RNA sequence: CUUUAAAUCCUUUAACGAGGAUCCAUUGGAGGGCAAGUCUGGUGCCAGCAGCCGCGGUAAUUCCAGCUCCAAUAGCGUAUAUUAAAGUUGCUGCAGUUAAAAAGCUCGUAGUUGGAUCUUGGGAGCGGCCG
């Protein structure tokens, strides 16, 4: 510190409450603007449905095709690209069905070689997409 | 509004670093040979050492004659002597901190049977501890994580409802028995 | 095969006339010859490797590669050392690595926490290292808290024979032989602090030279 | 250091400077056991025994060894008052 | 039998209740952090994996399968809010020449901080100067 006295607080209060508002971290974590820019509105995992398929390509040091769903939510109506995530799976989900749409990893970020999709799928129709990959439990048509 | 009780702590703690060589060598060599089962074993057993070691500094950074210091000195002294791990010959309050795990380890009723000579192996000896066979003071006792008072060592022996202990024949033995008797019969 | 000195304390040593070496860091008499550390401290001195990392050049024609080994060594009851090497290939750097580490040999004192019983087991007194931008502390600890620190002054420390030590870093510790260096520094300077234990004005014992160059005045001229 | 059982733990006593009351390390290499012979009391001699002295690297390093020397030579007598 | 308002739960105890104990232990992994294959097959920048660096272009120690293996084990993995690690909000305990950072300069009211100095010494004794 610098104000190195015995009878002054005020100055130390007021200068840690600025430094600290200054600050990236607190300043996302106590405005409403990135509380209302989240789509989840605070959530961890949301429900929606599937209105239309499209794959996003790669970047630039690795040369692939990322097969991707596009999804309106329920709870707010927005829309947002979510992602597939295992292989050989966009056969499994349909137009019009029930999913369950989950964060990535990165705390709302870009997360790798897709370009702007931070959110994936972990559920479809009330059934883990885990076991429909392993193949231990059938999808309800 | 109910009458719960609501008390619960954790007994074992996990390392900061869970992928390294050196502590999880020693403690498959602590396992391997004391006949343990897993790690929260050693880890209940280093969190409950920590407790100790963290009351003993707490008790050694007060000055001397203070007599809060001088009761829990005294009263921790005669417990770690009561169980075993201390001697009576040196019985200060310095000597706590020079303790080790296998200390701890060694006043278990599995290594206790284990010495005893009444167990062949330190596997049948925690076999025999979970087979409702011992008693101590008359008193039969399933689990092998139970700390043995330095008094309560003369009077460990096999339940009276013991085949090794004189009584019943086994149910293998009297289904063998039946059969034979069958088939001589 | 059997060796031969160079200066006159491979001779003094050589022929039974110097009893151990810590006359010779009484003295702070440099020891330039490696395999004197080879006669006097016997088989409780361990070796291990830190870390091979290799640097490269630029010419016209490719990078020239060369391999940099860092090995520390010590017996688990006393006596550190350090060594940096850049040879050619691997082995030889490892070999130069060691021979170094057993030349650049510094001793530990240990001391106690509080309490004054028994046998050493901890520093005595905060000393620090620096070089770069790596401090590393050394803190004085309860007994049998065992060493609180990042695993290569782990290492350096039981190697110390220190048991029970409490460390704290700064800067960039992700260069392995800046902060290695450090904490020799920090460990190097134990001896190098003044106490009130020091405060005997001690007397000043012959020089082994000056008592032993009788015989290396006819010996080796 | 001293102990409870009256044993000596100390594995080597290190000397300590004669000028600004400093300890020599192990790996300081700038440092003098220097030796001062006096003289034969009758007439000009030796007799054999030693005036030992000793000084640390910074002393010199700073530069101040010869008023250092000349301190200590007066301490002893070596050197009379007057200079 | 016991328990209890009567039961269920627990303890005790007759008759039963095992050998390939099929009375079958899973969950995430094996390039670096990060403990653990340059094993064998398939597509060979497609499929995909990957928290970061990156791995896939025809002998993939990172993909998809088999065997082997390692970590915890009735438990294990993912997402989000938070804490230590953060001496990267620093009162203990940061930085301001060149990496982020001293207002163009001076005065100035609130606020913080503020030079020295006012009472010493002894006695009887516990004993061979002092606790």
């Amino acid at each position: 510190g610098k104000c190195r006295g015995l009878r002054t607080a005020r100055k130390l209060r007021s200068h840690r409450r600025d430094q600290k508002w200054h600050d990236k971290q607190y300043k996302k974590a106590h405005l409403g603007t990135a509380l209302k820019a989240n789509p989840f509105g605070g959530a961890s995992h949301a429900k929606g449905i599937v209105l239309e398929k499209v794959g996003v390509e790669a970047k630039q040091p690795n040369s692939a095709i990322r097969k991707c769903v596009r999804v309106q939510l329920i709870k707010n109506g927005k829309k947002i690209t979510a992602f597939v995530p295992n292989d050989g799976c966009l056969n499994f989900i349909e137009e019009n069905d029930e999913v369950l749409v989950a964060g990535f990893g990165r705390k709302g970020h870009a997360v790798g070689d897709i370009p702007g999709v931070r959110f994936k799928v972990v559920k479809v129709a009330n059934v883990s997409l885990l076991a429909l990959y392993k193949g231990k439990k059938e999808r309800p048509r | 509004p109910v009458a719960r009780s609501w008390v619960c702590r954790k007994t074992y703690v996990t390392p900061r670093r869970p992928f390294e060589k050196s502590r999880l060598d020693q403690e498959l060599k602590l396992i391997g040979e004391y006949g343990l089962r897993n790690k929260r074993e050693v880890w209940r057993v280093k969190f409950t050492l920590a407790k100790i070691r963290k009351a003993a500094r707490e008790l050694l950074t007060l000055d001397e004659k203070d007599p809060r210091r001088l009761f829990e000195g005294n009263a921790l002294l005669r417990r770690l002597v009561r169980i075993g791990v201390l001697d009576e010959g040196k019985m200060k309050l310095d000597y706590i901190l020079g303790l080790k795990i296998e200390d701890f380890l060694e006043r278990r009723l599995q290594t206790q049977v284990f010495k005893l000579g009444l167990a062949k192996s330190i596997h049948h000896a925690r076999v025999l501890i979970r087979q409702r066979h011992i008693r101590v003071r008359k008193q039969v006792v399933n689990i092998p994580s139970f700390i043995v008072r330095l008094d309560s060592q003369k009077h460990i022996d096999f339940s009276l409802r013991s085949p090794y202990g004189g009584g019943r024949p086994g149910r293998v033995k009297r289904k063998n028995a039946k059969k034979g008797q069958g088939g001589a019969g | 095969k059997e060796w031969l000195p160079v200066t006159k304390l491979g001779r003094l040593v050589k022929d039974m006339k110097i009893k151990s070496l810590e006359e010779i860091y009484l003295f702070s008499l440099p020891i330039k010859e490696s395999e004197i550390i080879d006669f006097f401290l016997g088989a409780s001195l361990k070796d291990e490797v830190l870390k091979i990392m290799p640097v490269q050049k630029q010419t016209r024609a490719g990078q020239r590669t060369r391999f940099k080994a860092f090995v520390a060594i010590g017996d688990y009851n006393g006596h550190v050392g350090l060594g940096v090497k850049c040879s050619k290939e691997v082995a030889t750097a490892i070999r130069g690595a060691i021979i170094l580490a057993k030349l650049s040999i510094v001793p530990v004192r240990r001391g106690y926490w509080g309490n004054k019983i028994g046998k050493p087991h901890t520093v005595p007194c905060k000393v620090t290292g620096r070089c770069g931008s790596v401090l590393v502390r050394l803190i004085p600890a309860p007994r049998g808290t065992g060493i609180v620190s990042a695993p290569v002054p782990k290492k350096l420390l039981m190697m110390a024979g220190i048991d029970d030590c409490y460390t704290s870093a700064r800067g960039c510790t992700a260069t392995l032989g800046n902060f290695a260096k450090a904490t020799f520094d920090a460990i190097s300077k134990t001896y190098s602090y003044l106490t009130p234990d020091l405060w005997k004005e001690t007397v000043f014992t012959k020089s082994p030279y000056q008592e032993f160059t009788d015989h290396l005045v006819k010996t080796h001229t | 250091m001293q102990n409870d059982a009256g044993e000596f733990v100390d594995l080597y006593v290190p000397r300590k400077c004669s000028a600004s009351n400093r300890i020599i390390g192990a790996k300081d290499h700038a440092s003098i056991q220097m030796n001062v012979a006096e003289v034969d009391k009758v007439t000009g001699r030796f007799n054999g025994q030693f005036k030992t002295y000793a000084i640390c690297g910074a002393i010199r390093r700073m530069g101040e060894s010869d008023d250092s020397i000349l301190r200590l030579a007066k301490a002893d007598g070596i050197v009379s008052k007057n200079f």
